[PDB]
């Protein structure tokens, strides 16, 4: 069926609290009907919410053809660019970009769109009209919608009334053929104007100082400073504190943010989109669970997911909702960003077990709404006197704190007769409403922890931290607190199918001791929460949130709960909820594992039987026996050198700004102290210079497999995690997933990885992020040859023979070099093919465009025939690619040619860009080469000089030569040096490999001659149709000069349109940016011709410096990206009017057209759905761009795709092929 | 002469769990295991009617089909007997 | 046995010629809705009225025994199929 | 003897759409359904020849085969006619 | 020649019956271990001891012999099955 | 029918011994060419020639019927299988 | 007679590697590809037994069995003789 709508814009005041915050510079859509109703009430209502102001949402059935005619009122001219359709760029594009016509409207105007729908899932719409990252902006003002598609022949209701709706949040959908379900929506957004009832920025009332900036959902948020305000006057409770009453409904009431309401088992799909522009968020909800990919069955897992700017994802509860064990009560759900949710981004999920038909009211006296039931289940029975339901029967009292629940500290309190009458027949404690463990007989474990307080050493040098606070077993408190053992964190392993119960205790003094960095904290109480377990919310969430129960211990107490486990989970996070941000950053936090059934755990020394610690052995009858290791990373690590001077103060005492200290399970090992006799950085990983880590390092025999778990209890930063010369499988389960050798990690995050150790030697683990390196984060794996007396041998594998091995010493002197000519790698085979290449490495200028932006001090790779050409001048540098077919042996030969007077820092330090803790360090001369996802031989051809393994590194007059094989269709991998990671790294020395199908042949585009170097190239093969092939490279942090040789600071002398104030800026986001050693700043562009619609188009500037490509219709198309690298902040990808699978391999992936959370290492290769020009074949100009709005867009990291309609002379076609 | 036939009129009425060998289904881009449960209704020499039958689904373990289904008797790979499907079990 | 009950399978379906019946499979596209018009071997007519795609509409389709998992026929005095209506 | 080999014999010359039973095939790193067009070269008590045959693939609609292919009948699962495949056909 | 597989399995299983055996097959539950019982047509009955899923344990079950991957046959002087119990 | 829907392969693989052919399976390796030597019951000896993986190489194959997708034998007067080369 | 029994019979005490048919298997969470290699010491007109045998798991590519296993004739896809089970085989 033909659909129609009628959008019109408008500019209005927006509130988003009760206490009168608001916005008076406000741009939303809005239907037509509703535009007079909505300024009326906004008249009426200077400063308070009303929920007609929200963003826009309409819903259309699968297959169908929509029409939508748009009206202007703004000042500004103005467009809408969709997204996951198929249309003719044409007409429907949204801006006026290359040769096509302009597609925006003046104010006052109208236009059409004609768009067709064949996929299901999120359409996201927004406008490129006016692409400001100020206030001035569009987008930022909170100028965007979605369009939602259901499956075929579905029908929408009022979750209400059940009468029809047209726009809306919450809605309810039916089928004939599938089940009900309830369906809601998820806006995340951030950096808005907000202005209090004075007009005047809020302030932080602890500091004086300025607050930060907005950061809420659906245009809703609530602070906390609001609320300590209100409890500064002395009415409500005096005695509550700080925080422990933030969330409790029954102080407050219940907040302006989003409540999502319904019965129990009844299935439900939530929809979740950001239409932020700068930061990366974390999703995390309570007591439920759901898959990782909704279309295919075999994906893991998950609890909580990351998300980047302009992307969505859609999220499916297991069993419906209350979970398994069908549980009720309240369920937060809210980002696990601290400071982000001290802010304020918060919401709550009530469930409810008793009809409501809106005759009942809350113990405030406010009455609640009805709710329609869904038609194909039982309803739920009706409220009674004797059986009122929740939360009727709780026994509280207005303007207090939560009660305890009953029976569960020892000597608490009894229980009333509603709550008798409310609960199960046979209550216990630790279950009273709801039994988890199925009311079956299975295996008991018990367990007894407790909190200690005492200070830790970090490193050699004596940096400490006297206030540190940790879980602890309570057989082991006497050990440890006599200084025998050496603290760690807690990690305990159970098998499957197991009922868990555990006492805790509280033995911490109740005030905190200020310092420069925090105030005086008073934490007279504490929790415990936990994820990813069946439980009864009402009595074991460890927290206080809604009309719940407070589940908080008092020194002195004891408190018991109970868990059930059900099924083989990975690793499950567990920390406190209630004062995280007082002390969180000082170490309390711990995780559980969960083990395949009828496992055993023996320790990796004498083999006697354990059931705690973070290195141990597993013991199966039937599958292999691994070993098993897991990592936890933090940061804000709060350290005092050996004098007692503070480290990195902020500038006030309790900011929230990084004082910027990393550190892995309590140790870490900056290599500002590792620079040996020589200076050379290029041996700062020998161990024979200054010995091996205080870094955990793991240990096993040649062929034992192995299984890492991998955690983050950090506060607010991300990172990214790097292997070098091991790779695993992405998907467990499914073995048609792709193979990857980096996963990038947000906080609260849980992953498990797998394979086994090819060959003796010495293997490098760390976070590959520039500050991550330079402050000491990584670590080592180690694997014998022979067999060592303080190391078990696994039961079902064999024996090593024994040989007589000499541990080497540390001597301070370079070790020996190694001879790759002598052996072969792993794999391969006698009589295999044979590649060869030279590579040569110099310095030389670079341009970035037509403009005189350049770089004096770049250093390339190249081809030594190239060497010349690039030397006179008469060509401009490029990127290396190499290629290579499957099964090949592949040779290369390396040299250096650097010098010294050319380096402009020679003392090692950088002003520009800077990082925190500069020190002198010199830059070196010896370069050496990187790879991944390849075999070879560790010991000769790992590119780096890592523990006792001999050198790999070539100076100045010598020659090495390195043997890779290809086994696997892989696709794109990348290459980058570790010679020198502070001076090489930035300037440009990197390249990509590419791996590609049996019998295959390049062609160059134009002469149809034989290519070996180039990103655009044509593929033939005698069993597959032809393709285009089409490469890129992503980097940033680069330092530029202009035309009369001043230095350029970005982002600052980048904003559009030039304006003068702007406040401060972290300290990793500056630096250039762009693509392929080009870029196209657009300040020149708007300084030439100022007007803001018009700056794409190459009809009045010119075609971009970004690389071009070109294609004919129905043409095969594959892209490959790769990003080598060094800031920290994650960029995202997206390309107009095209879409492709999210794994290339497995048929059954969803569909989506972006590519999200992108740091240093990532790889992906990319086929478009249909050929060019999607399915229909339409031909036009495409962009392809970032979704980053603030300052990615502006700094030039944008494309343009053409697809000729007419035959021309310089572009051969596919079909003389 | 057929011994299964025998036993399926001996179980008559009573419920039924069943698992087809298929590795997965899809319906209108809706996918998951064929695991069925429900009452006995009527017997033929080549297949059985189940009425009313339940489908397990991830997202709705307890999912009622508006129609009767009817299953060859050689596409079967397990099942049991004296279960009622009221009860929660795991399936994942 | 197994050609027996391949027997007591073709005799149930051509005693329903001229009924709507409804046919899942595994393989695409995984659902038919229609009329049983011949019989072919082992092979079954269906005049199809409602799929996966509407575009794959208002034709005929051949359907091999041995791939159907579930199937239903109706009768007078049953209910009745649920029409999936495009509004 | 067999009606279906009459009935190729009859539906000679002219182009349908077979698909097998097979979940998935694998050419090379190259994955795909087993979708098939083409024109009705030659038939036998057992199988028939297709020539020219174009297999449907996700990113190559309309891709070429350079040589002919054979089909067992027992491998068939369904299949129409009057279809000139052309034109543009659902592939998800 | 078909059936004369068919049949020589059914008599290697009917020898067994009394004894332990474990059994692995691609659909769900996915694995078996108990004692056979009984044998009915082409379907044989075992009363399972341990498997996947401790909720589904204690009880009967039937599998159709054409299903069936790989299987092993406790016999006296032979290899025993390893006592898989659950500490 | 089935048993003269298997003569007839077996028949028509048998008057091909000697020739050039292709071969392609669901399973793994999921590809065979080479020359066909000779047959044993429903089992076909194969001399392969070019396969998935160089490792798999120079040596004889067994190949069960039940599980041929699609295949094709040289004739002559036929379109000559393209030369694949390793290069 | 059956011919497999006789080659079977006089290809008796040596390597050989076996693939059935199955996509992939699952044992307590663990899942590969259904492949196997070992000596051949029984032989029965419906079955055969392997024993020591070693199945390849893509992170344990020598894992070894601890009891005998039996595959019946129908389930075999496709096979090789005179190859060593310690040598190193390609896997992805």
């Amino acid at each position: 069926m033909l659909r129609k709508f009628h959008v019109v814009g408008i500019s209005t005041r927006i509130v988003v609290n009760t206490f009168g915050d608001h916005n008076p510079n406000g741009r939303i859509y809005v239907l037509k009907e509703n535009e007079s109703k909505l300024k009326d009430l906004v008249r009426k209502n200077p400063y308070k919410p009303i929920d007609l102001v929200q963003p826009l949402a309409i819903r259309a059935n699968e297959g169908d053809i929509v029409e939508i005619l748009f009206e202007n009122q703004l000042s500004f001219s103005a467009g809408m660019h969709f997204q996951e359709a198929d249309y003719s760029v044409l007409s429907s594009d949204g801006a006026d970009a290359g040769y096509n016509p302009d597609t925006t409207v003046e104010p006052g105007g109208e236009i059409l769109y004609r768009l067709n729908v064949n996929q299901e899932g999120i359409c996201f719409f927004t406008d490129l009209g006016n692409v400001s990252s100020t206030e001035q902006g569009s987008s930022v003002q909170g100028l965007f919608g979605a369009l939602l598609v259901q499956k075929r022949g579905s029908s929408w209701t009022d979750p209400v009334t059940g009468g029809p709706i047209n726009s809306g949040v919450y809605a309810d959908i039916h089928h004939p053929f599938l089940p009900s379900f309830r369906e809601y929506a998820w806006f995340f957004n951030d950096e808005m104007e907000i202005r209090d009832l004075t007009g005047e920025r809020p302030l932080n009332p602890m500091t004086n100082q300025e607050a930060e900036s907005f950061h809420g959902v659906n245009l809703r948020y609530e602070p906390m400073t609001n609320r300590k305000r209100l409890m500064e006057a002395g009415v409500v409770c005096p005695d509550c504190d700080s925080e422990e009453v933030h969330h409790d409904s029954w102080v407050f009431g219940d907040p302006a943010t989003p409540i999502l309401r319904g019965y129990v088992g009844d299935p439900a799909v939530i929809r979740l989109i950001h239409g932020g522009v700068k930061e990366t968020h974390v999703f995390h909800y309570h007591v439920h669970q759901w898959l990782g990919d909704s279309s295919n069955i075999n994906a893991e897992i998950l609890d909580a997911q990351s998300i980047s700017p302009q992307t969505h994802y859609s999220i499916q509860p297991l069993y419906g909702l209350g979970s398994l064990h069908g549980a009720i009560g309240d369920s937060i759900i809210h980002c696990h960003l601290y400071p982000a949710f001290g802010i304020g981004m918060w919401g709550m999920n009530r469930v409810f077990d008793t009809l409501q038909d809106g005759s009942q009211c809350y113990p405030n006296g406010v009455r609640i709404k009805a709710l329609m039931p869904l038609p194909d289940r039982p309803e739920p029975p009706k409220p009674t006197p004797e059986k009122p339901g929740f939360p009727n029967f709780i026994p509280g009292k207005v303007g207090y704190k939560a009660p305890r629940p009953p029976l569960g500290i020892v000597g608490g309190r009894e229980m009333t007769e509603l709550e008798r009458n409310a609960a199960i027949e046979n209550p216990r404690p630790g279950a009273v409403f709801v039994d988890p463990c199925l009311d079956q007989d299975p295996v008991v474990v018990e367990f007894n922890v407790s909190a200690i307080e005492m200070p830790v050493v970090y490193n050699k040098q004596g940096w400490h931290d006297p206030k540190a606070r940790f879980y602890v077993m309570d057989e082991d408190l006497d050990d440890i607190l006599s200084g025998k053992k050496e603290p760690e964190p807690l990690v305990f392993h159970v098998p499957a199918g197991t009922c868990i119960r555990m006492n805790y205790t509280n033995r911490m003094p109740h005030i905190l001791d200020g310092d420069a960095f925090q105030l005086v904290t008073r934490t007279y109480e504490n929790g415990f929460h936990i994820h990813f377990v069946k439980f009864d919310v009402l009595a074991c969430d460890g927290g206080n949130v809604g009309w719940n129960y407070d589940s908080a211990v008092l020194p002195g107490q004891t408190i018991r709960y109970e868990w059930y486990a059900e099924t083989e989970l990975k690793a499950f996070f567990f920390h406190d909820h209630l004062f995280a941000n007082s002390h969180q950053q000082h170490g309390v936090f711990g995780a559980g594992v969960i083990q395949p059934r009828f496992s055993k755990f023996l320790d990796s020394r004498t083999g006697d039987e354990v059931d705690h610690g973070t290195q141990i052995s597993v013991e199966h009858p039937l599958i292999p026996d691994y070993r098993d290791q897991t990592l936890f990373v933090h940061d804000f690590a709060l350290l005092f050198d050996k004098n007692g001077r503070p480290i990195q103060p902020p500038e006030y005492p309790g900011s929230e700004d990084d004082p910027g200290v990393f550190g892995v399970n309590f140790k870490c090992e900056p290599l500002k102290f590792r620079l040996g006799e020589d200076c050379d950085p290029a041996y700062s990983f020998s161990s024979y210079v200054h010995g091996d880590p205080v870094t955990p390092i793991l240990r096993a025999y040649e062929g034992d497999p192995i299984r890492i778990r991998l955690l983050q209890g950090a506060h607010e930063e991300s990172h990214s995690f790097n292997i070098h010369g091991l790779r695993w499988k992405e998907e467990r389960p499914d073995l048609g997933s792709s193979m990857k050798a980096q996963q990038h990690i947000g906080i609260s995050e849980s992953f498990t990885f797998e394979t086994e150790i090819p060959a003796s030697g010495d293997y490098l683990w760390a976070f590959e992020d520039e500050e991550d390196v330079w402050l000491g984060t990584w670590g080592l794996i180690r694997a014998y040859k022979g067999r060592m007396e303080d190391l078990i041998v696994l039961t079902d594998r064999e024996a090593l023979p024994e040989g007589s091995a000499e541990t080497p010493k540390p001597t301070g002197k370079p070790p020996e070099k190694a001879n790759p000519l002598a052996s072969l790698p792993p794999g391969a085979y006698q009589g295999s093919p044979v590649k060869k290449f030279e590579v040569v490495a110099f310095q030389t200028p670079i341009q970035y465009n037509s403009y005189g932006d350049h770089d004096p001090y770049g250093i390339i790779f190249a081809l030594k025939e190239d060497v010349e050409d690039i030397l006179t001048g008469k060509k401009n540098p490029v990127p290396l690619i190499l290629r290579a077919n499957v099964g090949d042996l592949v040779e290369v030969t390396l040299t250096s040619e650097l010098k010294k007077e050319l380096f402009p820092f020679q003392d090692g330090i950088h002003p520009y860009p800077p990082v925190k803790e500069q020190s002198f360090y010199p830059p070196s001369l010896r370069i050496s080469l990187h790879t991944s996802l390849l075999n070879y031989d560790v010991k000769t051809s790992s590119g780096d000089t890592v523990g006792y393994n001999p050198d790999q590194t070539v100076g100045p007059g010598e020659t090495i030569t390195y043997r890779w094989f290809v086994d696997g269709q892989f696709g794109m991998c990348s290459m980058w040096d570790m010679a020198d990671l502070r001076n090489h790294r930035s300037f440009g020395t990197f390249g990509a490999f590419v791996a590609e199908s049996r019998f295959t042949t390049y062609l160059d585009p134009y002469s149809l001659e034989k290519a070996i170097t180039g990103e655009n190239v044509i593929l033939r093969h005698p069993l597959l149709p032809a393709t285009r092939e089409f490469v890129l490279i992503l980097h940033d942090g680069v330092r530029l000069e202009d035309k009369d040789g001043k230095v350029i600071i970005d982002p600052m002398d980048g904003v559009v349109p030039d304006t003068e104030e702007l406040e401060e800026v972290d300290t990793y986001d500056y630096g250039s940016r762009g693509f392929n050693y080009r870029s196209e700043r657009l300040i020149n562009r708007y300084k030439e011709h100022p007007v803001m619609h018009e700056l794409f188009s190459s009809e009045v500037f010119g075609d971009p410096a970004t690389p071009l490509f070109e294609a004919y219709p129905g043409e095969p198309v594959v892209m490959r990206i790769t990003t080598p690298a060094e800031r920290r902040r994650a960029h995202t990808f997206h390309l107009h009017g095209h879409y492709w699978k999210f794994d290339s391999k497995d048929l059954d992936s969803r569909i989506q057209s972006f590519l999200g959370h992108m740091v240093t290492g990532h790889t992906d290769d990319l086929r478009l759905i249909g050929g060019a020009g999607g399915v229909f074949n339409f031909p036009g100009d495409y962009l392809y761009r970032s979704g980053n709005i603030r300052w990615d867009i502006e700094l030039g990291m944008w494309g343009i795709f053409r697809v000729h309609k007419d035959s021309k002379e310089n572009l051969p076609r596919l079909e003389e092929v | 002469n057929d011994p299964l036939f025998d036993f399926f009129n001996k179980h008559m009425g009573k419920q039924i769990l069943i698992i087809t060998e298929s590795s997965q289904l899809n319906i209108l881009g809706q996918t998951f295991r064929p695991i069925f449960c429900g009452k006995v209704a009527e017997v033929e020499p080549g297949h059985l009617t189940l009425s009313p039958v339940t489908i397990k689904i991830l997202n709705a373990p307890f999912h009622k089909f508006p129609i009767p289904l009817s299953i060859p008797f050689e596409k079967i790979a397990h099942f049991t007997t004296d279960v009622d499907c009221s009860m929660r079990i795991p399936l994942v | 046995v197994n050609e027996i009950h391949d027997s007591a399978i073709l005799e149930h379906f051509r005693n329903g010629i001229g009924h709507k019946t409804l046919v899942i499979s595994p393989s695409y596209p995984y659902m038919f809705v229609g009329i049983i018009k011949e019989l072919i071997g082992d092979t079954v007519m269906i005049d199809v009225e409602t799929t996966h795609f509407a575009q794959l509409e208002n034709r005929e389709w051949y359907i091999h025994i041995h791939n159907i998992e579930v199937f239903y026929i109706e009768r007078p005095g049953a209910p009745k199929i649920p029409k999936l209506e495009d509004y």
